[PDB]
């Protein structure tokens, strides 16, 4: 019953968190001062469990491997196995060969899966391990309060409704419930998605537990003040541990890649099952006893498989996933590297996966007009005017009145990513002014601080006075920030260009609608005064401290604003151009608040400029906005209160109907549910995320996407593939990288499979005209595995044969990776001309040696007895059996160096899907390295000493290297004036019938 | 006698041969 | 859906459509392929000699081959029981069915050669420039006891044991016999200079489990080839052509205990493989159980 459990999970959540504190404690039994009694808490702690997550729930064993070891196409290579040693167990019906023959094969194919399972499990044991090195956990004591007394103790020891203590920078311990505060902001960023700092307060404020004032939650850090409250979820129970066995409890669902693969064993079986049943029929039509015939279905049947295929395809999609993580982009899963170029939709996270998660200036307010600053991460941007003396006086204002200073160890570090102990917006401002103005070391031990008031509980008015370091004027200097309205209430003068002057309306309420604008455009505003004093009126003896009015608080000089956010990535922005530029749909899902989410999605542009939503027409046209036809507005923005009152019809409609959507203020299961709607869709889905709200997204989509760094744990252990460096831009790259290895794979694919047809045939006709075998067991393997890996492999380093960041996403159901068209060429036209060419070198060989190939026909059954010495050849001859079986076998090797020979022209037209070869271009120097090495190779057996004796390969008298050449000449002029046709006419019959 | 042939000789021919295909492919694959 | 596809508005499955086209592309093109393999084999069989072969290079060492070529290398039958030996006695009879004088009736085609091993016979040369070739005459009676016309055998070794072995024809080969001056070839007779010689032993040049007598009937009696049926012309310029037989009777032997027999052939245009056993030697195994 564990669907009920998960479909409990998928729900959004409830609490108790609206309570009288007498009924609070009423109900937990606790005293709200004293907390609880010791005895009383190692009882619930002893009577549940400890305060903690249940450990992941997946601990597979290195027994795993097994699951390299079967998958779809090993399975095809298994079963091709298992046919093979039942095809000999039938052979021991007699006195047989295949103890050099199909003993050997079965063995083989057996050693081919075993040995690419073990390599594609290596690969992604080594993931697993560099993901295992980036795990640090930290031991956080929490502090309790019981009987009265303040005690520290480990967090795993904390129960259910006692007393708790957080302070500035205290981890929450477990899901609280504010009892009292002060001054309190508690991060709530990786959880419910908020960017600001939430403060917390003992009154209830919003029905939703998530975005109420009077709850703290686990894995939470406590930004700044101190507050106390009853803990009401401890361990699993709590919230992120509800959201982390959802994350755990879902399913990873079947890659794309996987799918097509499955579909292409599907084909290639299918001409199995058909060419080994009708030639089974076949065989029986003639003489060949059922044994016989069984034998010559098992024979064929696995003949139509491709061993090397599981190697090249592996070590190809090995490859892709080595310049991946070249780049600091590390997948999880070897198959998940191709699962972004058949993306199209990609759901974002906003907070840390779009943005940087970092309060950071943004605008500034000087001589009435609006300097934005350089908010990129590596400061790519641009900077502002710095030469004015207004932006000097505001940096210093900034610079001197703050509590937030640099740490000991941020120096060598820049001056962005450095650690800073303070406030957000203090921390923000320090950055800044360090950055643009020089150094605030000096600067603001240059002004020594008298005396200061902090923050107030309320008006929040901050003011500190210092002395003068000026040889001008030594009067005492005044600053002051807060709320933009406050200091507007307290401030008269205002200072432009270097001179003062007093406030007028006009340009009084052009800062009105200055900060307003600001305001509106989803950034937090801070107004910024000063003033000098009258020394004359305040002496420089004199100590004024902080009961009485010291300084003139009103008529003082309001300079400007100064406006921060947090800013998108650097990358970021380009990256989701680059991805609507591919035709992928992007939708922003956060669980933020929709004001600041719209406006991080315009700045992305994920909401293009222009668009409006419905209520952007509502405003406009001054009208309810009820009344505008949702059909007129192209972008929307969904309130996270109304998803849940929807259904799956509405869901399908906003998807359908909306170009551009924002999703704000969702929560992780709803994250869950738009992810799922999307997928109902039947498209392809991608999730980037950066904190434990992405959980069960990232786990449900068909590829996840983490952040290295600025990601969590378990979001981290639910991706399906991993940014080491944080940059999004890597994506494009995916989509990009992705979506190439897809045509090469088919080229590759293409390859082998063409080799199947001169492979087989041999001993198709040996049992049809009764030849002598033509190609042998040995042989055939010299190719598959190995000759043409070497090139199968080289036809992944294929490059684009056009842009493909331009073609839109494939169609699942339509593309498909091996489809009609391949086989129609591979199988019907390619291979055949293959086949005509290995048997015209057997003929060519079998004819000089005085076997003429009409005299060929009937001969096997007296040429495959031992025992018949005396055979005659058209001359009159009579052969022996080891003679003429040498002569069979000197026949195997030219076949094979044929295969080689026409594997050439086949290598050079596989190349290109579409572009000729005098286009697109031998530029690949791993291709032509393939053709060397394969070349030496072949010459290499057939002349190596003892090979004979071994492979029972023969030296071929070497104009018989030149039997196959007309035939790979005609290969590629066919498939040349074919790609030519279907260049020149994009109708097309060529192009339906035969390009794939 | 027609029945001799110089195997030998055309084996030596084709262990060169695979000798300098394939250090040449080694030059192709090493660009520097 | 999704795969039902079979026929419906309209598509013959899978796509019903176009499939004259593609049936009509694949005939051209098959075609196509057929013809130009055909060519290809056609200028190759172009560059193959009608007379001599193009290589000849794989036959060189010539081996040595038994009338009843058995199940593997072994007579194995009753003395008494008439199906015993039959299957042996019927190889014999059609192999030797060719040799019967009333065979060669014609003195257009066959040219009576020799009582006495003589020089090897040259015609010509391989071209068609002169006509079919005469064949040299072998009547059945250079071999007596076995197979020597009506009188005896005819139990064809019913009583002991016997078999006819024969040399490999090979276009053009001229059998040199060994040098007078020969190693320590065994028992033999003086004929060295125009005959090619057999001899057969139990076990090759180790122990030997060695039981038995062998009498041997060549052409004027002497155990080997005659030179004056060599060169062989191919099967073109001498149809009908006789290679020469040479009988090994064993008359002395073990009955019910098998033994193992080798025969080989001297001469320095004879060679041996050890991979071949039929490669210029011989090997039968025989057991006679009563
Ligand atoms: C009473 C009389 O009985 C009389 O017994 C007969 C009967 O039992 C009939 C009995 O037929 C044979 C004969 O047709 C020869 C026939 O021999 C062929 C079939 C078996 C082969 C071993 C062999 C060599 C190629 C090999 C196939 C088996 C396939 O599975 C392959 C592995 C397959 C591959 C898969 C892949 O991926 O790569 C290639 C395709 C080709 C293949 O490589 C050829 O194999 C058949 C089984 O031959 C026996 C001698 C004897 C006396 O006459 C006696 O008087
Ligand atoms: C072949 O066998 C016959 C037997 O029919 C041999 O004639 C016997 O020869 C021996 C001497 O070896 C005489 O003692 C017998 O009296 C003969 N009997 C008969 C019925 O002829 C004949 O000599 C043998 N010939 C050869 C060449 O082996
Ligand atoms: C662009 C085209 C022609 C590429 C093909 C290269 C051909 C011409 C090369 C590749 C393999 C080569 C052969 C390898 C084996 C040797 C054996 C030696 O004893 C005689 C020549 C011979 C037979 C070589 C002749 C040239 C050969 C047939
Ligand atoms: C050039 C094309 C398009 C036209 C047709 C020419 C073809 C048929 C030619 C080109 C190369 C030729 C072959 C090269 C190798 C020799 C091996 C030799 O031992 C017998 C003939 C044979 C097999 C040749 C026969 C004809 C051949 C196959
Ligand atoms: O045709 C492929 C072959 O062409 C080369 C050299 O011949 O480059 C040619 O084609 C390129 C087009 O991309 C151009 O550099 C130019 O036309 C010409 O050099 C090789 O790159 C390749 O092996
Ligand atoms: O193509 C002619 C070229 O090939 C050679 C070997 O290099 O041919 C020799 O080996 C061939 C094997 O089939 C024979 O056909 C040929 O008769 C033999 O000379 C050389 O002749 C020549 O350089
Ligand atoms: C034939 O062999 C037997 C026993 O094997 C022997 O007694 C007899 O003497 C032999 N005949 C001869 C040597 O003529
Ligand atoms: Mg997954
Ligand atoms: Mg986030
Ligand atoms: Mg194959």
């Amino acid at each position: 019953k564990e669907r009920d459990m998960d479909e409990l999970k998928k729900e959004v959540s409830m609490d108790d968190h609206k309570l009288s504190l007498d009924e609070l404690h009423r109900k937990y039994g606790t005293d709200l001062s004293r907390g609880l009694t010791p005895a009383r808490a190692a009882e619930i702690l002893a009577r549940d469990g400890p305060n903690a997550l249940t450990p992941p729930p997946t601990t597979p064993e290195w027994v795993k491997f097994c699951r390299q070891l079967f998958g779809g196409f090993s399975m095809l290579l298994w079963i091709g196995a298992i046919l093979c040693f039942l095809a000999y167990g039938i052979q021991a019906a007699t006195e047989e060969e295949p103890q050099n023959d199909n003993l050997y094969l079965g063995v083989v194919l057996s050693a081919v899966v075993i040995i690419t399972g073990c390599f594609s499990y290596y690969q992604e044991a080594k993931s697993s391990k560099i993901m295992e090195s980036f795990k640090n956990m930290v031991p956080q004591q929490a502090l309790v309060i019981r009987n009265g007394e303040k005690m520290s103790i480990n967090a795993e020891e904390v129960v259910v409704g006692d007393l708790v203590e957080v302070k500035g920078g205290d981890r929450i311990p477990a899901d609280l419930r504010i009892i009292s505060a002060n001054g309190c902001k508690v991060d709530n960023s990786s959880l419910t998605g908020e960017s600001e700092p939430q403060t917390r307060s003992p009154d209830f404020t919003n029905e939703n537990p998530l975005e109420t004032r009077n709850i703290a939650f686990f894995s939470t850090n406590c930004v700044e003040g101190t507050a106390r409250g009853i803990v009401v979820y401890t361990g699993d129970r709590t919230v992120m541990g509800r959201i982390a066995t959802l994350a755990s409890g879902l399913e990873g669902g079947q890659t794309p890649i996987a799918a097509e693969i499955e579909h292409f064993i599907h084909i290639i079986t299918g001409v199995a099952v058909f060419l080994g049943v009708s030639f089974f029929i076949l065989s029986l039509i003639l003489e060949y006893t059922w044994l016989e015939a069984v034998i010559f279905l098992i024979g064929i049947i696995v003949a139509n498989v491709p061993e090397g295929l599981l190697a090249t395809v592996t070590v190809c999609l090995t490859l892709t996933a080595k310049r991946m993580a070249r780049k600091n982009c590390l997948v999880k899963n070897l198959e998940a590297v191709e699962t972004l170029g058949s993306t199209s939709t990609i759901c974002s996270d906003k907070t840390g996966t779009l943005t940087q998660n970092r309060m950071t200036v943004a605008h500034m307010w000087s001589d009435n007009q609006i300097h934005e600053a350089d908010t990129t991460e590596n400061q790519s941007g641009v900077s502002f005017d710095k030469t004015s003396a207004t932006w000097l006086a505001l940096s210093r204002i900034a610079g001197l009145c703050n509590r937030a200073v640099f740490q000991a160890n941020q120096e060598n570090l820049p001056i962005l990513k450095r650690a800073v102990a303070g406030d957000a917006s203090e921390s923000a401002l320090l950055k800044c002014i360090e950055l643009c103005c020089g150094s605030v070391k000096e600067m603001r031990e240059r002004y020594t601080k008298i005396v200061e008031i902090p923050f107030n509980s309320t008006n929040k008015y901050q003011l500190s006075i210092h002395k003068n370091p000026n040889t001008a004027e030594p009067r005492h200097l005044l600053v002051m920030k807060g709320a933009p309205e406050r200091i507007l209430d307290r401030c008269s003068s205002i200072l432009i260009h270097g001179k003062e002057q007093p406030l007028d309306e006009e340009l009084k309420d052009a800062f009105q609608n200055a900060y307003l604008e600001l305001g509106g455009l989803g950034e937090r505003v801070l107004g910024f005064c000063h003033l000098f004093l009258p020394d004359e009126q305040f002496p420089e003896g004199f100590q004024f401290d902080t009961d009485d009015v010291n300084f003139p608080l009103d008529n003082l000089c309001f300079v400007g604003l100064i406006s921060m956010i947090d800013p998108p990535r650097a990358a970021v922005p380009d990256a989701v151009g680059k991805c609507r530029s591919a035709g992928i749909k992007v939708i922003m899902v956060t669980g933020d608040h929709p004001i600041t989410a719209k406006a991080i999605a315009k700045g992305v542009g994920i909401i293009s400029e222009g668009n409006e939503t419905v209520e952007d027409i509502a405003a406009r046209l001054n009208i309810p906005v009820s009344q505008v036809n949702p059909r007129d507005a192209k972008a929307c923005v969904v309130h996270g209160s109304d998803l849940k009152d929807m259904t799956s019809e509405q869901l399908d409609d906003i998807l359908k109907y909306h170009t551009e959507i924002v999703f704000a203020r969702t929560s992780p299961q709803q994250k869950l549910i738009i992810v799922e709607g999307c997928q109902r869709q039947g498209a392809i889905v991608a999730v980037t995320g950066d904190g434990v709200n992405d959980s069960p997204a990232s786990k449900k989509a068909d590829i996840g996407v983490a952040m290295g760094i600025a990601g969590s744990d378990v979001s981290k252990q639910a991706a399906d593939m991993i940014l080491l460096d944080d940059n999004f831009a890597s994506i494009v790259t995916g989509v990009e990288e992705g979506r190439l290895i897809f045509d090469n794979l088919k080229k590759s694919i293409a390859y082998t499979l063409t080799s199947n047809i001169p492979e087989i045939t041999p001993f198709l006709i040996f049992i049809i005209a009764n030849i002598p075998l033509p190609l042998g067991t040995v042989t055939i393997l010299c190719i598959d595995l190995g000759t043409d890996m070497v090139p199968a492999i080289s036809l992944a380093y294929e490059q684009a044969e056009s842009d493909i960041m331009k073609r839109q996403p494939r169609n699942p159901k339509t593309d498909k990776l091996v489809n009609e068209q391949l086989i129609s060429m591979a199988y019907g036209q390619i291979g055949m001309i293959q086949a005509l060419g290995g048997f015209f070198t057997y003929f060519v060989i079998l004819a000089e040696n005085g076997f003429l190939p009409i005299h060929l026909l009937g001969l096997r059954v007296n040429w495959d007895d031992r025992w018949i010495n005396d055979v005659e050849d058209s001359y009159g001859q009579q052969w022996t059996y080891e003679q003429r079986k040498i002569v069979e076998f000197t026949c195997h090797t030219p076949f094979f160096v044929t295969i080689v020979v026409v594997q050439w022209a086949d290598l050079v037209i596989c190349k290109t899907r579409r572009n000729s070869v005098f286009q697109q271009g031998m530029k690949n120097k791993i291709l032509i390295f393939g053709l060397f090495e394969e070349t030496a190779l072949a010459a290499f057996l057939s002349y190596c000493p003892g090979m004979g004796v071994a492979l029972r390969m023969y030296p071929l008298k070497p104009t018989w290297w030149f039997c196959a050449f007309p035939y790979s000449l005609l290969i590629f002029v066919y498939d040349e004036v074919r790609k030519l046709i279907i260049r020149r006419r994009p109708g097309g019959w060529v192009e339906k019938e035969t390009y794939y | 006698d027609p029945f001799y042939y110089d195997y030998e000789t055309v084996r030596n021919g084709g262990l060169i041969f695979a000798a300098l295909a394939f250090i040449v492919g080694l030059i192709i694959i090493l660009s520097k | 859906k999704f795969i039902w596809n079979s026929e419906k508005k309209e598509f013959l499955g899978r796509t019903g459509g176009s499939w004259f086209k593609i049936l009509l592309f694949y005939v051209i093109f098959y075609g196509c392929l057929a013809g130009i393999f055909i060519g290809t084999i056609q200028v190759m069989l172009l560059t193959i000699s009608e007379f001599k072969p193009t290589y000849q290079d794989r036959v060189a060492p010539p081996g040595l081959t038994q009338i009843p070529q058995s199940q593997k290398t072994e007579i194995s039958f009753r003395p008494n029981d008439p199906q015993s030996y039959e299957s042996y006695v019927v190889s014999i009879v059609r192999f030797l069915e060719k040799y019967k004088d009333l065979a060669q009736k014609d003195d257009m085609i066959f040219e009576d050669c020799g009582n006495v091993p003589s020089e090897l016979k040259e015609r010509g040369e391989y071209n068609n420039e002169r006509g079919e070739r005469k064949v040299c005459r072998f009547r059945l009676e250079w071999l007596g006891n076995c197979s020597g016309l009506n009188d005896e055998t005819y139990g064809y070794k019913d009583g002991k044991p016997c078999v006819i072995i024969k040399l490999n024809r090979v276009l053009g080969f001229k059998p040199k016999p060994p040098k007078n001056e020969s190693l320590e070839t065994y028992p033999v007779m003086k004929y060295n200079p125009y005959v090619l010689p057999v001899h057969c032993t139990g076990k090759r040049d180790e122990d030997k489990e060695k039981v038995g007598t062998m009498e041997y009937f060549g052409l004027g009696g002497y155990p080997g080839f005659p030179l004056q049926y060599y060169p062989y012309y191919g099967k073109l310029l001498q149809p009908k052509y006789l290679q020469p037989l040479m009988a090994v009777q064993f008359t002395n032997l073990t009955m019910d205990t098998e033994i193992r027999i080798e025969c080989k052939a001297y001469g320095e245009n004879i060679g041996y493989s050890e991979k071949d056993r039929f490669q210029g030697r011989f090997d039968v195994k025989i057991e006679v159980k009563s």
